């Protein structure tokens, strides 16, 4: 995904000023496991000049891919392959005659 | 939607035509006229069809369509085109195209005639004075327009060919819009910083020089310059180019004082060098051909006999001795004008003397035959 | 079997020098050329210069970028800063553009003059400003890089309520190379040097020389421990056979000079000499070099040192002898102008430098290579 430029920044929430209001032994291992879980990872893509979560990103991709898949069934493929080797085997044919 | 049987109702058309000709004029009028009538309903049928399908192929509807989803409609609509149309017409164009390279206008204008006889006997009541001859003309240039439309022409390309390659150039175009939509929808990583900033980095400098100097580092210089000189004039490493022999060039004077040219020039037409140059390369052949006369003797020349010789003469003549043993017959030519035979005897000591040096050689003699 | 550097090769690697680069849809012989032999030209180069190759379905490019950036090789077409800088903000506007979208001509000022990030506004009421913005679209379009629906831009000049209907084409895509961090993060082009050499530390001399070599016109010695001609001097055979094995050219070496000269240019090709008026004269200010060794006796590094008075008096001599066959531009304009536009002549063949603060003038060794004269019928002419 490279081209897409991901990176990642972690999203943080100030320590609440209550915090200070000292309350003792006993709650000092609950404001410490805050400090710790309060820190959260985010990741932002760009896309097409939008900077978009990768929700975003994989939804766009679903309906393209879904898109551009329908363009050219192989059928047709074989078909104009053949349509313009056709005239192509006309000309030999042509060329060796003469 | 067409039907893929056009072409093969042609074809049996024309096969039951072949297959009446093979029997030659030999039935009713009736059988003709209506072969015929198949004939050219079908080919009616296959005209209408491919107006208009290329009539669709290049419409302005499909140019307008590119920007779209609508061109895959436009994609489907085609493709369903190739596949009930134009098969069917690489599958028997072909042997269409060899049926109508057998039946020219020879093969048929007795079948014109008997279709003219069933023609007389519908009792038409139209607008009928044109002559006999005119029914005749008529089905001539019908016939005449299905051989041009298949075969086409020494002049024109068949009408066949042509929609033929128009589907091809088509198909192209179509494929190559697809990869364009592809290309559309994939690369957009915009650049739009990267471009401002450079723009304010331009406005930043100071004059002409300074910019052209960054855009070489950015975008790249955009060519290459270089001195043009015919040869590597000098080796040495260890001169100044000043202290070394420079390289001379004429400028021409800007002034038509001297000349100055954008129109034709002129040339010189130098007829008196090309005079001299004869009259001089003549005389010289003419004074060559003397000094091989000045030694014939009864006709020919023995080397033997020879006292002393020119050294023009000693080199002509071992010429002609080397010339003379690639060819079987041992004849040889000469610019003089004089055929040359050469035969050797070798089982000699003999000294051919000139003013430098006596060639010892194995003796031969030269006949001289008679031009004339 | 395998692919050998030969005729076909060196006519691909001129025509991807003296190009930007070669479109599919105009230069069809050439991109078939290019792509046949592509994979010995990417081979060589890489191994050789270090220049990266970019081969694609449209297009075929060789980003050139240069050891020491010189006056020349920007788009000469731009004579100021401002058409750079509109230049650049009009490639910014195609970026929001999609592949054939039709802008009309005042869409694309009002975005340029939004953008434009002087402190100076950009103003159309002006007729420079005007004239900037036609030379930049102009170049523009020289690379195809917009197509025009029917209109005149010429008018523009004259004429600011002129419309126009252009059409941006896919190349403005590709059309600028990619930049090694966050672009954003650099300060100065300088920076940007820095960066594209870190890449090539393998062997980073004989790139340099190369480079030098076939881009500049010409490759000065800085000083008598210049380490790229200490390079040259040591290899100056087998540089020379290889050189003359993989292209047209034939290397020249001197105590203070080397250069690449070309035997038969073909058209594409820029050269000195040429038909511009100032090689005339550059050529006879070479010739009056040569003829006075003590005056203007060159020191060591091989230039020759002149004040702009000496240089004025020496053009003024010219004009002397020489001046009655210079072109009729040169002869009316005061011995000023002369100097400043000699200078300009000779400062894009990197002949000679105007030292930044002394304005003392530095001729290079390289104007020494050619001297020229009129025919001696005339001189005798101009005696008469």
């Amino acid at each position: 995904l490279t081209e897409y430029r991901m990176f990642e920044y972690p999203e943080e929430t100030e320590r609440p000023e209550w915090f200070s209001k000292e309350w003792g032994e006993y709650y000092e291992p609950f404001m410490n496991e805050w400090n710790q879980l309060q820190s959260r990872r985010l990741i932002l893509m760009e896309y097409k000049g939008q900077r978009v979560s990768p929700y975003f990103v994989f939804t766009s991709l679903e309906k393209e891919l879904e898109d551009q898949k329908g363009w050219l069934d192989e059928q047709d493929r074989q078909l104009y392959e053949d349509i313009i080797v056709n005239t192509v085997g006309v000309i030999l044919r042509n060329r060796i005659k003469r | 939607s067409l039907e893929r049987s056009q072409f093969d109702r042609l074809f049996q058309a024309i096969t039951s035509l072949q297959n009446e000709l093979e029997n030659d004029l030999n039935k009713s009028a009736e059988e003709y006229m209506r072969i015929w009538e198949d004939v050219f309903r079908y080919f009616q049928t296959i005209r209408t069809s491919t107006a208009d399908y290329i009539a669709y192929i290049n419409s302005e509807q499909t140019d307008q369509r590119m920007q779209t989803e609508a061109f895959l409609v436009y994609k489907n609509q085609f493709t369903t085109y190739l596949r009930d149309f134009i098969v069917s017409l690489q599958k028997t164009s072909l042997q269409i195209q060899h049926s109508l390279s057998e039946l020219t206008l020879e093969r048929l204008q007795h079948f014109f005639q008997k279709l003219i006889e069933h023609r007389g006997a519908i009792p038409r009541l139209e607008d009928v004075s044109s002559s006999t001859n005119d029914w005749l003309t008529e089905y001539e240039e019908y016939w005449f327009s299905l051989r041009q439309w298949f075969l086409g022409s020494a002049v024109q390309q068949s009408e066949l060919d042509i929609l033929q390659w128009q589907t091809n150039e088509m198909i192209r175009r179509m494929t190559r819009y697809v990869q364009r939509i592809g290309e559309r929808q994939q690369h957009f990583r915009s650049r739009k910083k990267d471009y401002l900033q450079l723009s304010k980095w331009f406005v930043e400098c100071r004059d002409s020089e300074e910019a052209h100097k960054l855009s070489a580092v950015v975008f790249g210089s955009m060519t290459i310059q270089h001195l043009q000189l015919e040869e590597a004039t000098t080796e040495n490493l260890h001169v100044d180019t000043w202290d070394e022999a420079p390289t001379e060039l004429t400028i021409k004077p800007r002034t038509v004082r001297y000349r100055e040219k954008t129109k034709p020039g002129s040339f010189n037409s130098n007829e008196q060098k090309k005079k001299e140059q004869r009259e001089l390369y003549l005389k010289e052949r003419e004074q060559e051909k003397k000094l091989i006369e000045k030694y014939m003797t009864q006709g020919k020349i023995t080397l033997s006999a020879l006292s002393t010789v020119e050294p023009f003469i000693r080199k002509v003549l071992l010429s002609w001795i080397g010339k003379s043993m690639a060819a079987k017959n041992r004849m040889v030519k000469t610019d003089y004008g004089l055929h040359v035979k050469v035969m050797l005897d070798y089982e000699k000591t003999i000294t051919l003397q000139a003013e430098d040096g006596n060639l010892l050689m194995p003796d031969a003699t030269f006949l001289f035959e008679e031009t004339r | 079997q395998t692919q050998l550097f030969d005729e076909k090769a060196i006519q691909g690697m001129d025509i991807l020098f003296h190009h930007y680069w070669i479109l599919r849809a105009e230069q069809p012989e050439w991109y078939q050329l290019i792509r046949e032999r592509e994979k010995v030209l990417r081979r060589y180069l890489d191994e050789k210069f270090g220049l990266r190759l970019i081969v694609h379905q449209h297009f075929i490019k060789l980003e050139k970028i240069p050891v020491e950036p010189e006056g020349w090789m920007g788009i000469q077409d731009f004579q100021e800063p401002m058409d750079y800088a509109i230049f650049c903000c009009a490639l910014a506007f195609l970026e929001g553009k999609a592949v054939d979208e039709q802008f009309l001509l005042s869409e694309l000022c009002q975005e340029i003059q939004a953008d434009y990030p002087g402190d100076f506004p950009l103003d159309w009421t002006l007729y420079t400003h005007r004239k900037s913005l036609i030379r930049a679209v102009k170049v523009l379009m020289e690379f195809q890089l917009i197509r025009t629906i029917d209109g005149d831009i010429g008018r523009f000049d004259q004429n600011e309520e002129q419309e126009v209907l252009y059409e941006a084409s896919t190349y403005s895509r590709y059309f600028m190379r990619t930049y090694p961090d966050d672009f954003s993060s650099y300060q100065h082009w300088s920076e940007l040097l820095k960066e594209d050499w870190k890449l090539n530390q393998e062997d980073e001399r004989r790139k340099r020389v190369y480079r030098k070599l076939f881009f500049s016109p010409g490759l000065h010695r800085l000083d008598q421990q210049d380490p790229d001609f200490l390079y040259i001097r040591n290899y100056r055979n087998r540089l020379a056979e290889d050189i003359e094995k993989h292209s047209e050219y034939k290397l020249h070496v001197y105590k203070n000079t080397a250069f690449l000269s070309i035997a038969e240019p073909r058209q594409y090709q820029q050269v000195f000499p040429n038909s511009k008026a100032s090689t005339d004269i550059i050529l006879q200010l070479s010739k009056y070099i040569h003829g006075e060794p003590e005056r203007f006796k060159a020191n060591e590094n091989g230039e020759i040192l002149m004040t702009e008075g000496e240089f004025e008096q020496v053009v003024d001599d010219l004009r002397q002898q020489f001046g009655t066959g210079w072109a009729k531009y040169f002869r009316d304009m005061s011995t000023k102008g002369i100097r400043t536009e000699l200078l300009r002549a000779m400062k894009d063949w990197m002949m000679a430098e105007v030292d930044s603060e002394t304005s003392l003038i530095r001729i290079k060794s390289l104007t020494g290579v050619m001297t020229g004269e009129y025919p001696s019928d005339f001189q005798t002419g101009g005696t008469e």
